[PDB]
């Protein structure tokens, strides 16, 4: 039918089956890619058409940046795991939104491990928002709804 | 009632009477324009401001 636009979205986190509804305001989210790795096997007298053998599926890496805000249960989670205290998992629910703020489709990203966390640079010469480019690696992705 | 010697020291001077000397020659021109003294600017801002 008709396509949808890419500037309404919210992403909520699930810290140990306890939802996190304070941290849904993000600047951008990376867009979710998955890829089936493929080993090409060429053989014998068949030298006019390829022959591709499937392999394991390689999921992408989810980056999402936000303006730096007051400290929140999202920020206490990344600071806990990137200071070497506790390696813990967090589930991410990324959903599109309608005009009536209803979800079109949602991606649930099970057991996403927070990998890196990077702020923007200070500079005195230009005016811009300090952002928090924080990037986390998920190990499964289960698309759910209508209008994928 | 100003005199002609106060005009020559107070009143400003008009453009329509000038002589140009190119090297050692005197060539009578009509309109000379575009001479100026310009500089560029360097800004430096740091931290506390």
């Amino acid at each position: 039918y008709t396509p949808v636009v890419s500037h309404r979205f919210m992403a909520s986190f699930i810290f140990n089956r306890i939802p996190d509804p304070l941290d849904i305001r993000f600047q951008r989210i990376s867009g979710l890619s998955r890829e089936l790795q493929v080993t090409q096997y060429s053989e014998g007298g068949e030298n006019a058409r390829n022959n591709y053998l499937a392999e394991k599926i390689q999921h992408g890496t989810l980056t999402l940046e936000r303006g730096v805000m007051t400290v929140s249960p999202l920020t206490w989670m990344f600071d806990r795991v990137l200071s070497g205290e506790k390696i813990a998992y967090a589930d991410v629910v990324v959903m599109l939104l309608n005009e009536n703020s209803l979800p079109l489709s949602s991606w649930t990203l099970s057991n996403a491990l927070p990998v890196r966390w990077q702020t923007s640079d200070f500079d005195a010469n230009s005016n811009a928002i300090l952002v928090n480019t924080l990037e986390l690696r998920y190990q499964d992705m289960r698309w759910l709804g209508v209008k994928i | 009632s100003t005199s002609t010697s106060q005009i020559a020291v107070e009143y400003p001077i008009p453009v329509y009477r000038f002589i140009v000397s190119v090297g050692d020659e005197k060539i009578p021109f009509n309109s000379v324009s575009g001479l100026d003294i310009s500089y560029d600017t360097i800004e430096y801002r740091d931290g506390v401001g």
